[PDB]
This record gives C-alpha cells, structure tokens and sequence, in this order.
RNA sequence: UAUAUAUAUAUAUAUAUAUAUAUAUAUAUAUAUAUAUA
RNA sequence: UAUAUAUAUAUAUAUAUAUAUAUAUAUAUAUAUAUAUA
C-alpha cells in the first residue's frame, strides 16, 4: 500500500528547498580581534583609545 | 471442571451429548427435559458458586438506592401520567423503585408475592388515585420484565451447560477450538457479585419470576428491598454474556459493556439512561474506522448495470486500497467523548479508541472487531406506559418556515381550492407532480375491470382489524341496523366481521360513518420508541383508495418505487454494498418523523387540490367503486358562480379532504394503565402498515428531486459543487422507502469531494427541509444504513444487538399462548443465529439445549385434568436443525445450511446410507422379501429403534388448537359466508365465471378420471378461508387443547415405518460429491463480518458461491404466469397445479376450467394456458411442483449458476446408464439437481460438485411413480 | 557428552508502533488584568 | 453586564524534540525442551 499510495499521488511535497533568502550581509569572512589590546591606567596613558 | 460435577446426572449426560462425546438419544433427551421442569430456578444461580472469577469488575452498592415510586406518578384530567423527575419531558419510562411494599404472599409459593387485592379493588371500584398509580406502576414494571421469549434463568442455564465442557474436535483442519474461556467473562462475574445481595441462607432468591400472566416478585425481609431495575440489569448481563460467547469477543470489550450497563443501572430510570446514550458504540466504531495513515487492504469491485432501474449489479473483481481512498468525513470521537463525560464513562471511550487503533488496515480482523463492539448495545425491548407514548409522540406539529399565503388559492370548489398558476417554489413542483399522476390515473380502463375491483375489495380484509365498536355506533346512530353473527364464533373487531356486516348496504348510505373514531395499538422496539398501529375501518380504507392509487403510480413510474415493490428484500443487499465501495460517496438521510410531519395545512391540502383537479379530465358522470357523481358548487368566479357535476373520484376527494382537515380522531384504551381510556384528535398520519409507505415514499422522492434540480443550484456557493451537483438525478442517484433514504454522489474523478463542500451541501439540505417543516436528520460517515442494514467498504455488518438472544416483544399484559408454540419460537430463534453469522459450532450447541427444554410441556383443565407430552428429538431435525453427531459418524459434519423438511432428511440419509445398511445386516435378521432401496438388511427397524419415524411424523402434527362449529351458528356461518361472498362478488360476471369453472372442473376431473377430491384453488373457497381465519383468531376452548394433546400422543405412539411417498422415492437416488467448485471471489476480501477462516463453514460457503445474487439467466422464477390474483389464494399453489397438469398432459379445457375457476375470462384463460410450457419454466419454478423449494437460509447466496451448471444429473463417465432420465429429463433433471445441491449444501466445508451416480430402480420407474403421485394429489 | 535442526524463555542491539513524563510551537476553552465599543 | 483586541496563568487537543515503559519484527548470545546423527 505504501508503494501504491506513493505512485498514485504526486502531491507528497518532498521538493528540493530552492527559495532561501538572506537580508543580512553577503559576506563569509569575519574580521576578528584575536589578541586584545591592554588597558593602561598608570603609565603610557593615552597611547590607546577605545 | 468442578462445575460439571455440580450438574445433576441427566444434565451431565446432556452436556456430554452437546459436547459431541456421545450420540444423542431420546432417553437422555427426556431425562434432561423432565428434570429442568421440576427443579427450582434458583439452583441455576447456585451453580455460579463454582467459578473462580478473575476479572476486574466491582458492583457498586449504588444500585440498591430505590427512588420512591409515589413521586413518579400522578393523575390529572383523570389520566395516570408519569411526571418525569428530571426537567426533560421525555423521562417517561419505568423509574428505579422498590416494588416491595405493594406485595402480598402467594399460597402456592409463600416466598414470592403479587399485587395486593385491596389495591386493585380500590383502583377499580373507588378509582382511588394512589391505588391507581400503584396499579399502573406495578403493571408496567411487570410488563417490562416480561419482554423475554422465556425466563432468563433458563437461558443462563443453557449457557452454563454448553460452556461446562469443551467440545470435541472434528477431523477438519479448520476446526479451531474456542479461544475464549470462562473465569474471564466480566458479565458472569458481575452477575455473581450482584446476586450476592439476594441470598439469605445460601438460597439465592431470584429478584423476579416471569409467568404467563406477567411476572411475580419476592417479598424482601425488613432489612432489604428489591429495586425493579436489578431484574432488568440481570437480563442485559445474561444476554450480553451469551452474545459475547457466541461472537467470541475479547474480555476487554465485554468489560466495557458491563461497566456500560452498571452505570446505566446505578442512576434512576434504567431504560431512559440507556436510551439517552444509545448510539455511542456504533459512533465510536462504525462511524470512524480508517481515519489514519496506514490504510490499505482489498475491497470489492462492484458495478451497477446500465438499466439502473432494474437494480442489477455485477461483481467484477477487487480494488487495492490506499490512502487516497481513506474516508473523508470527520471522525465521531469528539461528540461521543463529550457525551460520555456527562456519565463519567470516558474510560470506555479511551479503551475502545485504543483498541480500535490496532486495526489500521481493512481485513477480516477489522470488521470482526467492528461486529463485536457494535454487538455491545443493550438488546432490551424497552416499554413505557402507552398513555405517555401516545401523549408524547402525537403532541408534535411541524413548523413551516414559509407557509403558503391564503391569497395563493382560488375560490372553493365545495371543499378544495386549486393552486394559482402564479405560485412557484417546491409547492408548485409538488402540486404539478401529483396532478400529473392524477391525470394518468383518471383515464385508465385497468380499473372498472371487475377482477381488479375484486382485488381491491379483498385487499381490505384481514384476520386482524379494529375500530369495530366505532363502526357499529356510527351506523346505528344513522339508523342503519347491521346484521350480527356472534354465534359464529369470530371476533367482532376483526376487519372480516365488519366487512360482512357491510355487504348488503348501498355504499352512499355509509358516507356519514367515515368521520368516526379509530382505535390504536402499540408495538415495542429494541433500540427506539415503540411503533404505532392505527387500523382504519373498512369504509375509511375504501374511501382513501385514490390516494393510494396515485401514490402507487408515482412510485412504480418514477424511480420504480425505490425498491418498495419489496419482491425479495435481498435486492437492497448488493445496493448498499455498492454504495459503500471506496469509489462512491454515500450520504444517509431520513425524515425525522414523516408520519408526524405530513399534515393537511401544508401538504395534504396541496395533494387534495391537485388530485381533484387532476381528475377533471374524465367523464364527469362516472361512478367509481359504487360512489356516484354528484353536483357541487363552483365558486372560482366571483362574478359567475354556479354548480356542475363531478365524477365519483372527485367526490371521494371531497370527503377525503374533509376528513384530513378535520384530523384523525383516535381513542386510546391502554390496558397496562388503570381506568384511563379517552379520545383525542391529531394530524398524525395513521402509518400503521406498509399501506403508508407509498405516500411517504412518493412525497420523499418529489421533494428530493426538486431540491437537487432547482433549489440547490440556485442557492449553493461552491462552483465545484455546482459542477458536480448538476448532471445528477434521483432515478440514478437516490432511493428511499417511507422516511428512510439513500443519496449517493457521482464518482468524483479518482478523487473525493472536499468535506467543506459536503458541509455546505448538507447545511443547505437541512434548511431546505426546514422550509416546509421536515427535519432531515442527515449524516455523512461513509457507511450505508438502509432498512436497518449496515455495510462498510462493501462488507455487510450484521447488527446482532437488534436480535437479542433472550429478548422478545409482548404487547399485552398476558403472553396468551400455548406450550407447543415455543417450538416455533426456537426454530425462528435459531435461524437468526444463522442469518447473522455467529460461531456456527457453538451456536448449534446452544440451539439444541434450547430445543431440549422446549421439547416438553403440559396443560391443565380449568377445573379438571392435567395433560402432558413431549417430542422425540428427531422432530427438530425435520424442523431444520442439524444433528450434532449420529451413531457411527463424527460430530460436527453437518452445515447449518442444511435444508428443512424432506430435503434435509434425504440428504442426511444419503450420507448415512452405507453405514446403516451394513450395521443393520450385522445387528438384525434380514427382512422377508426384497426392498427397492434397501437390501435384505432391514434398516427400517433400526430407524424405528432410533425413533426416527416418531420424530418424522410428530413434526407433521399441528400445534394450535382448532375451534368447534355449531348448526345455528352455521346459519350465521352461512350468513357470514353469504355476506362475504356478496362482498366478494359485487357483480355477477365473476360469479358466473367461477361457477362455470367449478362445474366444468369437477366434471372433467371425474370423467377424465385424473382424480377426485383435488382441492384446487378457486374463488368459492376464499370466503371459507376467511371464515376459518376469523374463527382461528379467537382464544380456543379447553376441549380443543385436550384434543391436541391426545391426538399428538397417539401420533407419537402409533408404530409407523414409512416416510411420505416423495421421501421414499427420493431415497432411490445416490449422490456423490466431487472436488471443490472454482472460487467466486478472492478469499482475502471480507464480504460478511464474522464469515472468516475462524468461522470456517460460513467462510467456505460464502467464498465458494459469492453473496451477490446474480441470476443473469435464471431470474429465480419470479415470472409467475398469473401476475394479478386475489388475496387468500396462493400463487405458489396455482402454478404448481398448472405445471402438474401440463406434465400430466391434460387436455386444454382442463386448464381453461382451472383458470376460469379463479376469475380469468375465457379469452385470457386461453391466452394464459398457451403460455404454459416446460421450456420457459425455470429450474426452481418446475421443481416446486413436488414441494422442492429453496431454503430461506440460501436467499443470501448466488446459488443460481451452481444449480445450473455444477450439479451434474448425468455425467457420462460416472453415472450408471440405469439412471439415464432419457426424454423425461426435460422435467426430471431439475428435480435431481435440486436434490443434489441440497445434499451438497448439507455437509460442512467447501462447496463441491454434486453428481447423481445411481438410482437403484431405473430412472423410468422413478418417473412413472412420480407421475402417479402427481396424478394422485 | 558433542554437533545440527525446530520451538519456548531471558539478555543485548537495531527498527516500527502505542502509552506516560518534560521542553518548544500552534489552536481551543476558562480565569485575571488592560484598552475600546454598546 | 455584554462584545472585540492584547498580555499573563491554568486545562485540553495537535505537531516536533528528549527520556522512560510496553508490544511487534530482525540480528546476536545464553538457558530449557523435542527430534536426528556420532
């Protein structure tokens, strides 16, 4: 009955998922802070700015 | 099994016989029957002590909460009503009360009691209210207990006896032993627990005992009290226990039924509570089966032939099931569960649903499950006070949503008004339809034929009747002195009696009497309110003739009466099967109360006007049925009024409309209530018998047709629905009978209609019916309900609950019957268990036990002697019950389809032949001179030793006493006769015809010396038959009873050693069975639920032959030569005589005399006589000439082709040449084929080819003797 | 005693179905609060 | 007081995911019984 039901009705969906939409940014590479910058508060004040 | 040890010795022997251990014998047959009649019934309950139950059932003490009866009854307007407890006005049934306080003690049995003589006296004499209320309550409560074919305890005893020992296996490879076992049945355990309350010293006092005059009750001690509902609960439990065993259901389902009954019994009004939640089981199971994903299986492929009017169907293979074909309608779980929540029985639904989910695919198991669960509904014949019934049913009037405005009518025509042409709508459609039919009836020389006139007058007389008192009063009122014939001992209320009084009178003198009271009656039902019987008087029945005639024409000439020809009821079987197939969508409809909704203000006025106008085309001066034309005033023109003549038909309408407008005036005289007769009118149509089906079916068809073709397309919204709704017509899409109707949709192309459109369609139909006040009560569940038959996916489902094993209707306070009648009850009881497919082996065992108890009985003179008798068991074999085990054979080799009568005997002997002959030779000395069929071995003495002859002749004896004549009463007999003949022979031509025919006949029969004393059917004897029927309807005097017992005993004791001449000759034939025939259908496909490999024999018989009656060339002999006949005479006697004459080669004038003897004119007599020929006659048509008929049990099988080309009467390579029939084969071969197929159907297992192998005498000798016997009779 | 075959039972793994519990989503009903209208 | 909309809580139904239990089927191991061979 499974095969017969399968062969008789084609409205079983199972279609490939074609429509996929993105509203974000078309990029695949991320700029990454690997090593954080140090916070200076006693000496060398002003050399870095956040 | 210690229970087997508990049984007394004779019953132990009987149980062994039923189990197949030993061949049954008259000796043990009597010992068991005798001892049952002497021991107290309570011992049957005592047997229950020896069953170690292990079921999870608890009987709450809530049962013993008797509600006081005094508040459940009252009298107002001098009638005892029911005053329902709940606000629901329908709680009019027997309450739950303790009957105890109303009991005295009996002198015979001091323990049990009956009503106080003081109470009934005061209610009778003083008309005291409380006395009357108590009496009414006692009467109905007793009556409800009496609704059983016999005492339930006896049935319980039967069940224990058969279930006390497992049956011995046969040698058959399909003989599965029973899977179910005792100690697991919730019903029996429930009976045990509840009965524990009714013991004082281990005595088990029965709560009640049924008697011929009703039922008695046991006086409770001061501590206890007996509620009447308990007795009802026991009956339901016993009935369920029996049914569950026979249907072989799982204990879980039986558990649910027990809880079902217990919950109902706990609350007040046990009947009402059951009635409310009636349809729960079918809705849970039948209405919702395949609403899932894993659907599949095999289904029948049925095709409806092109001339659909003929209702011819063809089996044409099988269809694979798949998900696209699964049912579309919503399930029924939600409403049912919601209802069950009210009675806190949701567990039952959960259990049922969970169990149902185990059958996703359609097969034998699924339908078997459906059959079993649907068998759980209560099988009790509910009864209520007739006064409440009549007050509750006829108090309804239809509500019309758009009445015909008064300005829509013309001026009066004396009584009727014609309908203005400008008016449209369904009413216009109805008006035109009836008018057109009236026109066709108007000119029709079919009437005024004196023979046809005789048919109509004769149709009005039956043994029953009513309203005679009203008749005598009304005519005496108008100065008409009717005759009397009391000395002729016949009931006055019989329709025959009143008819005789009328015979002489000029008809028009009687016209004033039609406006007279009509008595009424009530017949109880199993699953609904009781039905009504409203017999009109003969005069009223005569006046309403035009209404019937037009209705008949509408039916027979539009949709061919939708099967209301009722020729064989089985034509609906293939119809519903086809209607339930996957490719088709079907909807079940039926008028809510067609009898109560047809009325004069809307319906009958339109019909009367149409008929009166429709009869205008015709001779204005033409009397009809003695009603002459008259002058009536026409007032259609306000400027030119006048008067003109109108034909008799119109005069009938004039009075008929007057009567309908006045409304029927009934008079109730219920006996169960006390001194409360009264009369009140109503618009409710009589609808007491099939004579009403014609009118309602006609109107049913008309409204449906207008809805389909006009109203629906103009009103529906879905374009797709419009597309499919069009191209649809009633003649090929709708059938009906009375209120019931079936609507089936055109095959949606490889698809199914949206449930959305269905809802739209069904909704509009409801509104359409609401317009003119018809509640259509439609439903859509992809099943077939028509005339109480159920089909699911082309498989028939026997609703066994509608045939309760223990229940039987009784409409009077007294059973009013004599002991021998019980036998016929047993026979009818057994057949239902065959029609419905039960476990054929176990059902047979139970049947014999029932027979054994019934086999014995007695009677006592009103003052004098007692009398007694009992039958040898072989009687029941002749009556149509297969034997379980013969000496020398193996048990359970005879199928239930074994034919009754001589055929069954012959088949049994034919199989039993060789063993008997050989055994007789060893045991007994040879007889003194050679025998035709036997050798010298003398088996007849052996048969007498088995008492076969005793049983064979005992079954032939009559079972109802005969009333005695008298000579002055014979002057009334002559007076009765004369008048009946006078009523029959209104004209003179018929009398001349019959007299000439009779005179010629006896002259020919004697002179030609065919024979003398031939009782040939003739009209002169029809009044004699009526008189005998009328006298028979009376309660016989005791002397007749004494004659019966004495005659029966003498017939038993008389030593005879011969069967009937026919059976003697039939034994000369030797028949053998070959291989199995080719199969009809795939064994996988189920066709009848329960006819499965488990229930092998039914499964074999159906599979081999196929169910669908498909006589493509046989027509089963329905083409009788005499289409038109008068009542009283038998067509089956007439054609038998005619064929017998034709075989005897009588001269043509013999046929002429016989035909003229039943009113046929000479010209048509010659025309009919010429048609008689051995060629065109059918196998059954010619075989019936020697009373070889088809058993009713076969009517559901396609036996035609088998009898045609599978029962070889002469196979060249097998038959001995001595058996060659030669030229007489033209009429010999059908007889042999009938004998062959009867033997083949007798044995169990698959159907095999049947072959005549030898006739001991030459076939010529057999034919010669047959011709002699044919000439003799 | 060993080997093979068949049947039954137990244990483990895989798959399907049903039931129960927990979480998420949707729908319906009930209760509470807010807003609008009558 | 009623109706409509929104939010929160509770109950019921349906779907998805996870866990537990039961039943069925398949595979592997062990035990018992029966049959055959040594």
């Amino acid at each position: 009955s499974k095969h017969l039901s399968a062969y008789l009705d084609s409205a079983v969906a199972n279609g490939p998922e074609l429509i996929v939409e993105d509203t974000g940014l078309c990029t695949s590479f991320m700029l990454l802070d690997n090593i954080p910058s140090a916070h200076l508060t006693k000496e060398l004040i002003g050399f870095t700015w956040f | 099994e210690e229970l087997f040890n508990a049984l007394p010795q004779p019953l132990q022997q009987l149980s062994l016989a039923l189990a197949g251990e030993i061949p049954l014998t008259d000796h043990i047959f009597e010992q068991a029957a005798s001892t049952w009649h002497v021991q107290p019934r309570s011992l049957t309950y005592k047997l229950l002590d020896h069953i170690p139950f292990s079921t999870p059932v608890v009987v709450p003490p809530s049962i013993y909460h008797s509600l006081d009866w005094s508040k459940c009854f009252a009298v107002n307007q001098d009638r005892v009503e029911r005053v329902p407890t709940i606000d629901d006005p329908d709680d009019v049934y027997v309450p739950n009360s303790d009957i105890g306080p109303l009991l005295t003690s009996l002198h015979t049995i001091p323990d049990y009691g009956f009503l106080h003589p003081a109470i009934e006296n005061d209610a009778t004499t003083l008309r005291a209210e409380r006395a009357r209320c108590a009496s009414t309550f006692y009467k109905i409560a007793s009556s409800q207990a009496r609704q059983v074919k016999l005492d339930p305890i006896r049935m319980l005893g039967f069940l224990l006896l058969v279930q006390a020992r497992p049956r011995v296996p046969s040698g058959l490879v399909t003989d599965q032993p029973t899977r179910r076992d005792p100690t697991q049945s919730p019903a029996l355990h429930a009976i045990w627990q509840v009965m524990q309350y009714y013991k004082v010293a281990g005595v088990y006092y029965a709560p009640a005992l049924v008697v011929p005059s009703g039922a008695i009750w046991w006086i409770p001690p001061p501590g206890k009290r007996n509620v009447v509902s308990v007795q009802y609960l026991l009956t339901d439990l016993i009935n369920l226990a029996i049914l569950a065993h026979m249907t072989d259901m799982s204990p879980t389902l039986e558990l649910t039924g027990v809880l079902m009954y217990l919950r109902a019994a706990s609350s007040h009004s046990h009947a009402y509570t059951l009635l409310q939640m009636k349809s729960v089981f079918p809705a849970l199971s039948l209405r919702s089966m395949y609403r899932n994903k894993g659907f599949g299986g095999k289904a029948p492929a049925i095709e409806w032939t092109e001339p659909r009017s003929k209702y011819k169907f063809r089996w044409t293979g099988v269809t694979q099931l798949h998900d696209g074909l699964r049912p579309r309608s919503p399930s029924m779980d939600v409403p049912t569960l919601e209802v069950l929540t009210k009675y806190e029985l949701v567990d039952i639904g959960h259990i049922i649903i969970r169990e149902r989910n185990a059958h996703p695919r359609h097969n034998h198991d699924s339908v078997r499950f459906v059959r079993d669960v649907m068998a759980l509904t209560s099988g009790m014949y509910l009864v209520r006070q007739p006064t409440m019934s009549v007050l509750r049913e006829y108090s309804q009037v239809p509500d019309i949503k758009d009445p015909i405005p008064p300005s829509a009518w013309t001026g009066p025509i004396g009584n009727v008004r014609y309908l203005l042409p400008s008016v449209q709508g369904p009413a216009r459609h109805l008006y035109d339809t009836w008018r057109a039919a009236a026109r066709q009836i108007a000119q029709d020389p079919q009437w005024h034929d004196p023979l046809n006139q005789a048919i109509m007058r004769a149709q009005y007389v039956t043994a029953r009747g009513g309203s005679s008192a009203s008749l005598k009063f009304a005519l005496k009122v108008t100065g008409i002195v009717l005759p009397e014939y009391d000395d002729s001992k016949v009931k006055k209320s019989s329709k025959i009696y009143q008819a005789a009084q009328i015979a002489r009178i000029a008809f028009m003198l009687l016209i004033a009497a039609i406006h007279a009271e009509v008595t009424m009656g009530i017949r109880n039902q199993v699953q609904r309110r009781a039905r009504s019987i409203m017999p009109l008087n003969v005069i009223q029945q005569a006046i309403s003739a035009p209404h019937t005639l037009v209705a008949n024409y509408i039916n027979k000439h539009m949709n061919l009466s939708t099967t209301s020809g009722s020729v064989v009821t089985d034509k609906v079987i293939p119809l519903i099967l086809y209607a339930s197939t996957p490719p088709n969508t079907v909807v079940n409809v039926d008028i809510k109360a067609c009898d109560a909704s047809i009325t004069y203000n809307y319906f009958l006025s339109v019909i009367c006007g149409a008929m009166h106008e429709g009869f205008e085309v015709g001779n204005a001066d033409a009397a009809f049925m003695g009603v002459p034309s008259t002058i009536v005033s026409d007032r259609r023109s306000s400027v030119a009024p006048y008067s003109r003549p109108i034909s008799g038909l119109q005069t009938m309408v004039q009075h008929l409309a007057d009567l309908y407008a006045a409304g029927f005036r009934y008079s109730v005289s219920d006996a169960f209530s006390s001194g409360n007769k009264f009369s009140f009118p109503t618009s409710t149509f009589p609808s007491g018998s099939t004579a009403t089906s014609t009118e309602h079916t006609a109107n049913n068809s008309t409204m449906m047709e207008y809805f389909l073709n006009v109203h629906a397309p103009s009103h529906v919204k879905s374009a797709s629905l419009k597309r499919i709704l069009t191209d649809m017509t009633i003649q090929r899409n709708y059938v009906c009978q009375g209120d019931d109707g079936i609507l089936l949709l055109p095959h949606e192309a490889a698809s199914k209609i949206s449930a959305d459109d269905m809802n739209e369609l069904l909704t509009c139909l409801r509104d359409y019916g609401q317009l003119f006040g018809w509640n259509y009560d439609i439903d859509w569940s992809d099943t077939a309900e028509y005339l109480k038959l159920y089909a699911l996916m082309g498989c028939r489902i026997p609703n066994t609950s509608r045939h309760p094993p223990v229940g039987k209707e009784y409409a009077a306070p007294q059973t009013d019957e004599i002991w021998p009648s019980l036998i016929d009850i047993v026979i009818g009881h057994h057949l239902n268990g065959v029609t419905d497919v039960l476990n054929w082996r176990e059902w047979l065992r139970f049947s014999w036990a029932f027979a054994c108890y019934s086999s014995r009985g007695g009677y006592t003179n009103p003052k004098g002697q007692s009398f007694s008798a009992q039958y040898p068991w072989w009687t029941f074999v002749y009556l149509g019950i297969p034997p379980i085990l013969l000496p020398g054979q193996t048990p359970f080799i005879h199928s239930c389809y074994m034919p009754p009568g001589d055929q069954g005997m012959f088949s049994i002997l034919n199989g039993w032949r060789d063993w008997l002959i050989s055994h007789a030779s060893t045991t007994l000395p040879p007889l003194r001179h050679n025998h035709p069929v036997w050798g010298l071995s003398d088996v007849p003495s052996l048969l007498s030793q088995f008492g076969v002859y005793a049983g064979y002749h005992a079954a032939q004896h009559y079972r109802r006493p005969k009333p005695a004549p008298e000579t002055a009463s014979s002057d009334s007999i002559n007076q009765i006769t004369s008048d009946l003949t006078e009523y029959l022979f209104y004209d003179s031509a018929l009398k001349a015809r019959v007299m000439k025919g009779r005179y010629n006949w006896e002259r020919l029969s004697s002179s030609l010396s065919l024979n003398v004393g031939s009782r040939v059917p003739s009209l002169f004897d029809v009044p004699g038959k009526w008189v005998a029927a009328g006298r028979d309807a009376e309660k016989p005097p005791p002397s007749s009873v004494e004659d019966m017992f004495t005659s029966l005993n003498r017939c038993i004791r008389r030593p005879t050693h011969s069967f009937s001449r026919l059976l003697e000759l039939y034994l000369r034939v030797h028949v053998t069975l070959g291989e199995s025939i080719p199969l009809a259908i795939d064994p996988d496909v189920p066709q009848v639920a329960g006819a499965d490999p488990a229930n092998d024999d039914h499964w074999f018989k159906y599979t081999c032959l196929g169910d669908i009656p498909s006589a493509t060339r046989n027509y089963f002999g329905e083409s009788l030569f005499v289409g038109r006949v008068v009542s009283g005479l038998d067509v089956e006697a007439v054609d038998a005589t005619l064929l017998r004459l034709k075989i005897l080669g009588a001269p043509p004038e013999a046929f002429i005399a016989v035909l003229n003897g039943i009113g046929m004119s000479d010209s048509e007599a010659h025309q009919i006589a010429g048609r008689i020929s051995l060629a065109n006659a059918q196998l059954v048509q010619i075989a019936r000439v020697v009373h070889l008929s088809i058993p009713s049990s076969w009517m559901t099988l396609n036996t035609g082709p088998y009898i045609h080309h599978h029962a070889y009467d002469f196979k060249p390579g097998i038959t001995q040449p001595s058996a060659k029939s030669r030229d007489k084969s033209i009429w010999m071969s059908p007889i042999l084929k009938l004998l062959c197929t009867s033997y083949a159907m007798t044995v169990a297992g698959p159907v095999r080819t049947s072959i005549v192998t030898e006739i001991d005498g030459s076939a010529a000798a057999l034919s010669g003797n047959l011709r002699v016997w044919m000439r003799d009779v």
